[PDB]
């Protein structure tokens, strides 16, 4: 994963005809890499935010001008190639578009290549706490009033968490006091920034970190005690000591050259205060390593062992009866990193013979399918390059009108459709499905061969027509496990509702996991869920589902779910089933309660310390901490109490939350929300239990559809360990240092001897 | 039915190197895709070890003889290694210049006092067979490389009679917390002891001795309650290196108990299976013992043969 490096031509700035359905602006990225900044129309600049962007299209792709006024004054085919689209939005249901068209040639294309490689990389998401917090000061940098100078009010609304402290920490800089007056943006260097967020926000939680790890002598941290501080707090404790060593004094002094600002300390290898509150923010103390973050897993496994993303009735903007149907929610969930979307096809007019895409019966606006199969073949593999399950659903009872449909989808996506198989593995009974590597860019459709479930339930047999594309994931109607199995068929899918799959999942969840061990296995919400709500979908991945769909519409905790743990592996939407739910050899119960033979379990604690800029007004916070994986490991959920009414420096005097058992690791993953009082939500973050690391560390808050959020942030101490069962955990320190175990075993018997 | 057999031994003893012997007598050999698979680890290999003997130097102070050779000497030192895919031309012949040094032959008789792997001289002494671009690695390439295990790992042989278990644990002092989880249900311990260790100090400890551990862990893993019904099977590991290493460095210096002659690999051989043998608190319980080579095939399917039938008899 690269840094977002700022290629020049986005740094000195391009002219485009901004325009909405005639100004001219210079479009302009800061060299960090954080915002698109341009001279607005009234001379005051409109910061959109880099890492918001869903999407910037280009070419015959954007939206083409529809009004007649400003199709002449643009100049109206050259001019397809010029316009450049930037879509943008906090959910993908509401997505901001901002219309740009060039002036110059072949600029929109360097513009809109390399503005998605820095509104879709992993460094600038994942990034550390000082790298937000500079985030937060190029702001007040870019946004300028029309004399070119920084207001007082604008950095009044940003710290809206207090107002007389504010405006006698800038007086004590020697800067503007007074509201309505202005700081030139020369005297507001990032120096002096770095004295206002600590003449402002003074924190005591950092002198018990300081005081913890031993200095008794209060100025400076010495450098032995800061590898002392390194090699036994910020290290997790399951890691191996020859993969990951541990660091050397020649090593640890490269910190203190990058993060203790004064000489006068920095001479002596020692760090101050200011410099060791830099380091806990500094790019080496993370949360997250950066090999959990990259496409790194094995991805040579079959198909069926791993956890694809899916979206249930794609094309909906809401509800299953009111909403309105749109062909734009396909592009903004395959961005996203979903794998697996849906088509609902009905049959067409008589005169205008064309399919449609609509709901059944329930007074759902209709879309055209050609205009859905081009939003499919666009932006398919623009964020992975890993295959695509089109789960139609055929109620076209017209054999004439098939192959309308069967000939769009051979026309328009054209070489990445699969139609025929691959020859290494044939369409035979006992061969297991391919490797997602093995089908980097192909496009498999999903359709039938030659109460609530609503309209899934009846549907027409297809004919010759369609029945040609269907190769490896094929449905069928369901009938047993046993039939399941002596089958040997390992090719054919079949789709539960979720009312049926969960009383399958109670009557036998011990034959479940075999199942999904060969075959896929798709799980959609019912018909009764009228308000697009979505069923948790950890109670589905347990037994190993691979397909759980659900509605991309409404992001309750159940999709903040389904949008955190796809961000890892790459934001690639395939994530690997642990290691003993897809070997045919090995067989565990989900529904287990002790800890499984040959699978290492955990032992998590976390406990928050304190928090950072968490809201706009005085009120109470707390902080809820969950935990969704077996259900065994489930059962605790816990809470803060509540702030005083500080949404500013809020610190919480909390015991540590203890998850001492945590069963299946590598499936589990830990929620840490910051809330409101009365129940507004702030912030949330998910973490995998596997890779996550212990001591002080900073947690940076996401919003509901996990895009990053530039102030609030959370300052949590967990201590991730190896579990060790209590009837002998003394026969497990005997094998850590056998050295002194053997000194001390014999003395025991020569002692009993007197 | 199926007997799980645990694979127990302290770090860098061989055993994930018996497991590969299983792969290749008892299971599915390396194809040529899978030794092709290899081909990357074998060049990450070549550059740790030459840049552990790089930094060897100036700790122990040792010039170098040719300053033309001094200046290959910076480039191979900021190689990442973890980022090495290919064995290019200005890599090949700074270390093929570096290895016939006369200074760095005396960093490698000096090895003890770094940590340094077994196979750097299987490696830089075919470096003419390892740089070519047609390079596929042998069967004898695959079993010398170091991937260091991290977990409990299941392996399961079928022998058209019975099918074994091997589990393949760690070794290091923070994996022996790991092995908790996979002591239910154990039909044997088959104890992989290195026989050239008697004079190197860990990894993990820079100060201990690595013999006066395994020595430690076996006082420890057989003496437990929970083994009180298992078969352990002592297998002493790497029978080929105690011929070279017995022949300058001694026994005596590192083991004040040592009454035998100097430069005697087959009595020095019987005393450190004195060592291991006298452990052992019960003399009802018999410890049945099996001087190894993990890298010899023959010399894995010999004695393996004779642990199949033991653990046959007993069950
Ligand atoms: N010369 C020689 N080397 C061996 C023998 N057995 C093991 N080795 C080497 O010991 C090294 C480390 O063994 P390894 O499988 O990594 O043990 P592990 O770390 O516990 O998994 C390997 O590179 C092998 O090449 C042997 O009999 N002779
Ligand atoms: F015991 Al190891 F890598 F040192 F498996
Ligand atoms: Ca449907
Ligand atoms: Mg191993």
């Amino acid at each position: 994963l690269e840094p977002p490096t700022v290629v020049e031509t986005l740094r000195r700035g391009s002219k485009f005809i901004k325009w909405d359905e005639r100004n001219l602006v210079t479009l302009r990225v800061d060299p960090n890499g954080f915002f698109l900044y341009w001279t607005g129309p009234n001379m005051e600049v409109d910061t959109l935010d880099i890492s918001s962007i869903r999407d910037t299209r280009t070419g015959r792709y954007a939206r083409l001008p529809k009004d007649p006024k400003i199709r002449e004054v643009l100049g109206f085919a050259r001019l397809e190639e010029k316009l450049m689209t930037v879509v943008s939005g906090p959910d993908p249901v509401n997505t901001v578009f901002l219309n740009f068209m060039a002036v110059q040639d072949d600029t929109a294309k360097v513009w809109s290549e390399e503005l998605f490689k820095l509104a879709m990389n992993i460094l600038a998401q994942n990034a550390s706490r000082n790298t937000f917090l500079r985030k937060a000061y190029t702001k007040l940098k870019l946004q300028v009033n029309q004399d070119g100078r920084i207001p007082v009010k604008n950095i009044l609304k940003m710290f809206s968490a207090d107002k007389k402290r504010v405006e006698t920490a800038l007086e004590s800089c020697g800067l503007k006091f007074n509201r309505s007056e202005s700081i030139r943006p020369d005297e507001f260097s990032l120096e002096i920034f770095e004295r206002f967020l600590n003449k402002l926000c003074l924190r005591p939680d950092i002198d018990k970190i300081l005081l913890e790890i031993g200095a008794k002598g209060k100025p400076y941290l010495t450098l032995e005690q800061l590898m002392d501080f390194i090699n036994q707090k910020q290290r997790d404790p399951r890691l191996n000591e020859v993969l990951y060593p541990p660091l050397r004094p020649s090593q640890a002094r490269l910190l203190i050259e990058k993060y203790e600002p004064n000489q006068q300390f920095l001479e002596r290898d020692q760090m101050s205060m200011e410099g060791f509150s830099r380091y806990l923010g500094g790019e080496e103390n993370g949360i997250l390593p950066l090999e959990a973050l990259d496409l790194s897993t094995d991805m040579t496994q079959p198909l069926s062992a791993y956890f694809i993303n899916s979206s249930h009735n794609t094309y909906l903007t809401a509800g299953q009866l009111a909403g309105t149907s749109s062909v734009e929610m396909y592009r903004q969930a395959l961005l996203w990193g979903c794998r697996c979307v849906e088509l609902d096809v009905w049959k067409g007019r008589p005169p205008e013979e064309e399919p449609f895409i609509t709901h059944g019966f329930t007074m759902t606006t209709e879309v055209p399918l050609r205009d859905v199969l081009e939003a499919i073949a666009e932006t398919a593999f623009k964020t992975s390059p890993y295959p695509v399950i089109l789960s139609f659903e055929n109620h076209v009872d017209s054999a004439k009108q098939q192959a309308k449909m069967a000939e769009y989808c051979r026309s328009i996506f054209g070489d990445a459709l699969l139609i025929e198989p691959l020859d290494k593995y044939p369409l035979a009974p006992g061969v297991p499905l391919p490797s997602p590597q093995d089908l980097m860019g192909r496009i498999l459709v999903k359709n039938k061969k030659r109460t609530d479930e609503g309209t899934a339930s009846s549907e027409v047999n297809a004919t010759e027509e369609m029945s040609t594309l269907v190769n490896y994931i094929e449905p069928v109607k369901f009938k047993s496990f046993e039939a399941a199995r002596k089958r040997n068929k390992c090719f054919e899918m079949s789709s539960f509702v979720e009312t049926k799959a969960m009383e399958q999942l109670t009557k036998s969840p011990m034959e479940f996991v075999e199942y999904n061990k060969q075959q896929l296995s798709r799980i959609y919400p019912k018909g009764t869920r009228v308000d697009s709500s979505n069923y948790m979908p950890q109670l589905f991945w347990n037994v190993g589902c691979q397909l759980v769909a659900l509605n991309f519409q409404t992001l309750d905790v159940a999709m903040q779910l389904n949008a955190g743990v796809f961000e890892y592996n790459g934001r690639s939407g395939y994530l690997l089933k642990p290691e003993f739910m897809r070997r045919p050899d090995k067989s565990f119960d989900p529904f287990t309660e002790v800890i499984v033979d040959g699978i290492v379990a955990n032992a998590l604690r976390v406990k928050v310390i304190s928090g950072q800029f968490l809201s706009d007004r005085k009120v109470g916070i707390y902080v809820e901490v969950d935990m969704f994986g077996l259900p065994v490991d489930t059962r605790r959920k816990y809470r803060t109490r509540t702030s005083q009414g500080n949404s500013f420096n809020p610190v919480w005097d909390e015991e540590p939350f203890d998850f001492p058992k945590v069963v299946l690791p590598t499936l589990a993953s830990l929620r840490i929300a910051a809330f409101e009082e009365g129940g507004k939500f702030v912030g949330h973050r998910i973490l995998p239990v596997s890779a996550i690391r212990s001591g002080y560390h900073y947690v940076c808050l996401r919003n509901e559809a996990n895009q990053p959020l530039c102030l609030p942030a959370l300052l949590i101490y967990t201590e991730a360990s190896d579990y060790i069962p209590d009837d002998h955990q003394d026969y497990a320190e005997a094998l850590i240092n056998p050295i002194k175990h053997v000194s001390l075993m014999d003395q025991r018997a020569r002692q009993l001897a007197a | 039915r199926e007997l799980k057999l645990l694979l127990l031994g302290t770090g860098e003893s061989g055993k994930s190197t018996f497991i590969k012997q299983m792969r290749i007598i008892h299971g599915s050999g390396y194809s040529d895709e899978d030794k092709r698979g290899f081909t990357k680890l074998v060049y990450q290999n070549i550059f740790t070890a030459m840049q552990a003997m790089i930094r060897a130097m100036d700790t122990l102070k040792i010039p170098y003889k040719y300053e033309h050779n001094k200046a290959h000497a910076q480039l191979v030192r900021e190689v990442d290694v973890e980022k090495v895919s290919a064995f290019e031309n200005p890599y090949v012949d700074a270390i093929k210049s570096l290895w016939n040094d006369p200074g760095i032959q005396e960093c490698y008789d000096r090895r003890r006092e770094y940590q340094l792997s077994d196979s750097t001289k299987y490696y830089l002494n075919d470096l003419d067979r390892v740089a070519d671009p047609a390079y596929l690695p042998t069967q004898q390439d695959v079993l010398r490389v170091r991937v260091p295990t991290t977990g409990i790992i299941e392996y399961p042989f079928d022998l058209q009679s019975v099918i074994f278990r091997m589990v393949d644990v760690g070794g290091q002092r923070s994996e022996r917390r790991k092995w908790i989880h996979c002591f239910e249900n154990v039909t044997s311990i088959m104890f992989l002891v290195a026989l050239s260790e008697y004079d190197q100090v860990l990894v993990e400890s820079d100060n201990e001795n690595r013999m006066e551990e395994s020595k430690a862990l076996f006082r420890t893993i057989i003496t437990y309650p929970w083994f009180q019904n298992s078969s352990v099977i002592l297998f002493l590991n790497k029978k080929d290196l105690l011929e070279e290493k017995i022949m300058y460095s001694h026994l005596v210096d590192y083991f004040p108990e040592y009454d035998g002659p100097q430069r005697d690999a087959q009595a020095a051989r019987e005393f450190i299976l004195k060592m291991f043998v006298d452990l052992n608190p019960d003399s009802d319980k018999i410890i049945y013992s099996h001087f190894t080579c993990a890298t010899d095939t023959e010399n894995i399917r010999f004695v393996f043969a004779a642990v199949k039938d033991t653990i046959l008899q007993l069950n």
